[PDB]
């Protein structure tokens, strides 16, 4: 009746997916083997049998993470229909992803994404899971959301997108990759997630004590964020939320569409007693700067927009309390042309520990979604990479001969200072 | 955390310094496989100060053996106690000073410093906080002074925030080792004094004197004398290792034992020190390790502290004992020693306590004196350099050498330069 | 309703606390598990379970105390969230922890305050306990207090300062210590008690018959004295007083606020009998000048005001015939421009005997506090000091080098002076 279907491109669209089917399954009961020894309608469809498959679709041009899904313990649960393979990853060039070789496989991915909207009636959006870094990642998403966008004129689409953090990087061309693919995606994304692995990082060793963290625990905490904000459909709250409501109040004007995540409460398994978890202590946390997932410091710019679900068992009279004695801070400021910038959603269900896990259970949960103008000093940095990297013409003749023009180059540049200029220029406030 | 890098000089320092480490291993239940199989967890929680725990629960001392001869390395890698020790650590040359200061730190120096610094460094960057050095060498032997000063020096220079500890095994005044040893040991505490922040200066002399009449021995060798003074380390740093109802560190006591920069040379004294047969006849009491701290017969530095007076003194106890107690012990010794300090300090005694005692006794104490008298010392040296320089006798070594008469000048006018301000300072009301 | 937060800067203060909170867990009842097998709403908050914590804050830049805490019997109770620790001590350099160390750890201190303040509704005041002699606790106590008077401008500040004792000291830079931290906090402090450890010596070895005492015994005394200090907010009395009510009726001017604090009745278990523990008596063994905890004796001066908590059976007839018969007498003499120097409060809860410890157990006990100008004497012998370690220059190249000017030396001992002269123009008496 509701439905929503993912996409995964690249290693970590792929292992993001791992560990977001894996907490949908232990939400909803579901063995590995598709029985459950309705909630479940929106992101499982039933064979015949007890069995249920996820609505799901896996693309990489390297075969070895799918066969590592493929021999994983979730092996049994997808339908090997979807496990998409390629020959060669596009190596950090995106130029392959998005002219040479994404092209030989392009139409299958398609042919599938139909083949699923047939069979389903509430279609509500596409979940695409990304880096940027990766060459396969820009062009995949470019390619595959551009054919989406196409295909279908207006319907949700979601993108969680890996940003590059601004100093751990991996890569040497991330720049080049999340230039280009940022240019394509602001014409297509309904509502991109910005969400960096520093930040996580930062997260996950002062908060929850783990002073060697690995991807896992990211993943985990990436797959807690979309459950959270799905929860609303999979489940009914006292208020419930679907994310046409969300884009409705999210976006002030049709190109500001790039809001970033928090989540809340993270706390060691040792520390689950200590503290009694107030809605406004939760509160607090979340609007902390030093839990937001993106390196920018709020306090450099304003929130524009922000949407708090909570989960659990949770009461809407202290919830107001507790926004309305936030909107009374003054460092939480936002644009003088907006009156009220919180949305609220509120589920019954509260979130599962994941078992194996590093978190510890609570019986409430809140996910904040902030669109604010401090995110846009972030792109000013990328930009600066690039002007060096592009000021000595350096790596462009690998782009050069699969198929780009250097004009292409200098427009994304102009578009991402477009986008800059726009964000400043909303940031500003209004004249009497 | 506070991680403290030991370096060794000299063939004393070495010899010092394999006593020492054998003394913190045993400290620590620590066997000579590197294997901690101890009993108490208060020695695995500040193991890492001292150690690096490798793989497989090995723990390696953080420690550098430095010479220019193969012959003590090659004794240390011989006996037991030694194969803890990381093998790559130990840096030597060929050829060994030879008493001779000029070589010490212009031309063997100048070819295993490099070596040194590498390990250095490689050591600093590999702990987490570091605290400080201390150094182990001597003031006679070419080797020691020279090399200790060259790298003194350097290290400085490459942090002058962090504190720097020696223990220079200063020459006796009666009884010479060597013919040419003033002019070594002057141009060393030229360099100690510029570019050290305290120096435990102790002599022979009196570690002799002390092994023969109190101990009761007739044949001291020197291993009984390293014991001493590695037992003398290990109580002046067991405050940072150990938990105390009062502790200090080293920070602690550079900051109380040095009221001016220039006058920063102790003398340390252990106690108690009992013979094999005259330990039960006496009872262990916080004054009587008082009262056998404070005597001429039982200071390190063969200098007589009557002769002049205290200008700060330090005192770490080891094992349990009432505050009240020590704080009684030190107002009645400062009211009957009222001529032997400092009228411009009031409260001049520094005191701290840990709660682990030195093996198998009950109770210790260390005692680190910053006197007066110490200058006399220094005065005789510069006589005996004063006449050995009027000849210019074995003066061509150093001058083929590199070094020239100029630098004798500056190290003994530097030299009297100190003892003058030590003596006024005593003078001062 | 009513909270009140504590702070301990060093070993002296964390040592403080520990006897404090241990006191505090044996009077409520509270396991070292946060259980209970309101009275505790001050000082304890709850979380979800029956498990309570104090909201208590350590700090310190030696880890070796704070791990020991952790490693003490009370390791559960604790929040390990409060435990701030730091890498290197002050060493007894009020520079190092007042200028260059504290400035690595004042902001997540102030942090950790604001996250207990907002979570309590009745805040009352800060218990701030260090000693003078460590540079840890002069510069701490002046930086953390210079920042929270900064934040809070009118609420009740209380420290319990460890004075240094006029021969018996354990550092050499005491005077320099003292100086300064005295110099700062005589403009921030509400109310600050001067404890001395040769007092609290002297009164363990002659009327408790303890020769060799240790400081737990001192730390029990000085926790006795907080917990009768706090019994009217933490429990119902007949005549019941509030801090407020303290600074009301114990400063007749701004800047004298330096009382000292004095405990009856205390003697040893063998003589818990041969004497019927009169409230005359114990009113007796209070002003006795051999109690007083600080080495001055008050005939050499004038009570300036006087306070007194019962707790227990006490009835308040006798007791102001007691006070009566007190103020008949003649050595105890006040201001002639004060008519009556005396506070009462009443509680209904006696003391409780701490288990392992080295009192007896009482059912009426009584705290003096008092505020008089013999105390000021005390402050002379500490400039007498300082000035000869200040004629020869002593030590000083280790604070100039540490970012510190001899002019504010000079400064300080100005400051000190003024205090000093103001003290003792205040004890003269009036004109006509
Ligand atoms: N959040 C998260 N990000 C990851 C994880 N693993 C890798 N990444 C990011 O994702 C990128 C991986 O590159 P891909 O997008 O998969 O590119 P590819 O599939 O290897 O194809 P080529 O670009 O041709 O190499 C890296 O730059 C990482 O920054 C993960 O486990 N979690
Ligand atoms: N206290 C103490 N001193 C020692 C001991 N062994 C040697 N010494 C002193 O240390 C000095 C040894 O000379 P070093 O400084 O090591 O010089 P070196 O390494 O032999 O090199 P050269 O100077 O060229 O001979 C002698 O002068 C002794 O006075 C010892 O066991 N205990
Ligand atoms: N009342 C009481 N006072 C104590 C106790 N232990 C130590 N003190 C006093 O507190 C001081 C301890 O120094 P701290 O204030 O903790 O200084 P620190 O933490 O060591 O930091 P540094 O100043 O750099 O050394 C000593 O001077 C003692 O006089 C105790 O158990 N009870
Ligand atoms: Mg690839
Ligand atoms: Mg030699
Ligand atoms: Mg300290």
């Amino acid at each position: 009746m509701r439905e929503c279907i993912s996409i995964h491109v690249g290693q970590a669209g792929v292992q993001i997916g791992n560990a977001c089917w894996e907490l949908y399954c232990l939400e909803h009961g579901i063995q590995p083997d598709g029985q459950m020894p309705d909630s479940f309608n929106t992101f499982f469809s039933e064979t015949g049998a007890g069995k249920h498959v996820p609505r799901a679709v896996f693309v990489d041009l390297e075969p070895t993470v799918i066969d590592e899904v493929r021999t994983g313990t979730y092996r049994q649960l997808f339908h090997p229909e979807q496990l998409i393979t390629g020959k060669e990853d596009a190596a950090n060039n995106y130029a392959r992803g998005h002219y040479t070789i994404g092209k030989e496989i392009i139409d299958l991915v398609l042919d599938r994404i139909r083949k699923l909207a047939d069979q389903c009636t509430g279609l509500q959006g596409f979940l695409v899971f990304h880096s940027f870094g990766g060459g396969t990642g820009s062009g995949f998403t470019s390619l595959l959301m551009e054919r989406l966008s196409v295909d279908y004129g207006k319907k949700s689409k979601l993108e969680f997108s890996i940003y590059p953090a601004p100093q751990v990087s991996t890569a040497v061309v991330e720049p080049y990759n999340s230039i280009l693919t940022t240019h394509t995606t602001l014409e297509h994304s309904d509502c991109a997630f910005m969400v960096d692995n520093e930040a996580i990082y930062d997260i996950c060793r002062r908060n929850l004590d783990i002073e060697r963290p690995t991807y896992t625990n990211l993943n985990r905490l990436i797959s807690q964020i979309v459950s959270s904000i799905t929860a609303s459909l999979r489940f009914d709250g006292a208020l419930n939320v679907d994310l046409t409501n969300f884009q409705t109040n999210l976006v002030p004007y049709p190109r500001i569409h790039f809001p970033l995540a928090t989540y809340a409460p993270v706390i060691s398994a040792e520390k689950a007693y200590h503290e009694q978890l107030s809605v406004a202590e939760i509160t607090n946390a979340c609007f902390e700067p030093a839990n937001q997932m993106v390196k920018c410091d709020p306090r450099h710019g304003k929130y524009m927009a922000c949407c708090l679900l909570y989960r659990g068992d949770v009461v809407p009279k202290d919830v107001n309390a507790a926004i309305a004695t936030i909107k009374t801070k003054r460092s939480i400021q936002f644009v003088d042309w907006c009156p009220t910038g919180f949305k609220v959603g509120i589920n019954y269900q509260p979130p599962t520990v994941v078992p194996g896990g590093d978190l510890a259970k609570v019986q409430r949960a809140v996910c904040m979604l902030s669109n604010t103008t401090a995110i846009a000093e972030a792109w000013a940095r990328l930009d600066h990479k690039f002007d060096l990297m592009y000021a000595k013409r350096a790596f462009v003749h690998w782009y050069v001969g699969e198929g780009m023009e250097e004009g292409e180059f200098s427009e994304a540049r102009e578009d991402m200072a477009a986008l800059e200029k726009d964000y400043e220029e909303v940031g500003v406030d209004s004249v009497e | 955390m506070r991680e403290i890098v030991h370096i060794q000089a000299g063939q004393c320092g070495n010899q010092i310094g394999a006593k020492f480490w054998e003394v913190i291993s045993d400290e620590h239940g620590i066997d000579p496989s590197g294997n901690y199989v101890g009993d108490s967890d208060l020695q695995l929680e500040r193991i890492s100060v001292y150690y690096n725990e490798a793989s497989s629960h090995k723990y390696v001392p953080r420690a550098i053996l430095v010479d220019l001869e193969p012959g003590t390395m090659d004794s240390v890698r011989s006996g037991a106690f030694g194969h803890l020790f990381r093998p790559d650590n130990f840096i030597f040359g060929q050829s060994g000073a030879g008493n001779n200061w000029a070589k010490g730190h212009y031309t063997e120096g100048a070819e295993l410093v490099d070596s040194v610094l590498d390990v250095v460094r490689k050591e600093c960057e590999n702990c987490d906080c570091l605290q400080g050095f201390q150094l182990t060498h001597s003031l006679g032997g070419g080797t020691g002074s020279g090399m200790g000063t060259l790298l003194i020096s350097k290290v400085r220079e490459e942090y002058p925030d962090r504190i720097m500890n020696t223990f220079s095994v200063v020459p006796s005044p009666k009884v010479s080792d060597t013919v040419v040893e003033p002019y070594n040991a002057t141009l060393s505490i030229h360099q100690l004094v510029e570019n050290t922040d305290e120096t435990y200066c102790i002599d022979n002399e009196a570690l002799y004197d002390i092994c023969f009449r109190t101990l009761k021995l007739a044949t001291p060798t020197y291993g009984d004398l390293n014991h001493l003074v590695s037992a003398t380390m290990s109580g002046v740093t067991t405050s940072l290792r150990f938990p105390g109802q009062l502790n200090a560190d080293l920070r602690k006591l550079a900051v109380n034992m040095v009221p001016f920069p220039r006058l920063h040379f102790f003398m340390p004294g252990f106690a108690p020190l009992t013979a094999r047969g005259s330990q039960q006849y006496r009872a262990l009491t916080v004054p009587e390790l008082t009262q056998q701290m404070f005597d001429a017969k039982n200071m390190m530095a063969a200098c007589d502290p009557r002769h002049g007076r205290y200008l700060t003194v330090a005192t770490v106890f080891r094992g349990r004992m009432s505050m009240k107690e020590v704080d009684e012990q030190m107002l009645a010794i400062q009211s009957k020693n009222s001529s032997y300090f400092v009228e411009w300090i009031p409260n001049n005694v520094k005191v701290a306590v840990c709660d682990i005692p030195p093996r198998g006794l009950k109770m210790s104490s260390t005692f680190i004196g910053n006197s007066t008298a110490i200058q006399e010392l220094f005065k005789r040296i510069s006589e005996q350099f004063t006449a050995m320089f009027r000849r210019k006798a074995f003066l061509h070594w150093y001058t083929g050498e590199g070094m020239d008469e100029m630098e004798f000048t500056e190290a003994e006018s530097n030299m009297n330069d100190l003892v003058s301000e030590y003596q006024q300072y005593q003078d001062a009301t």
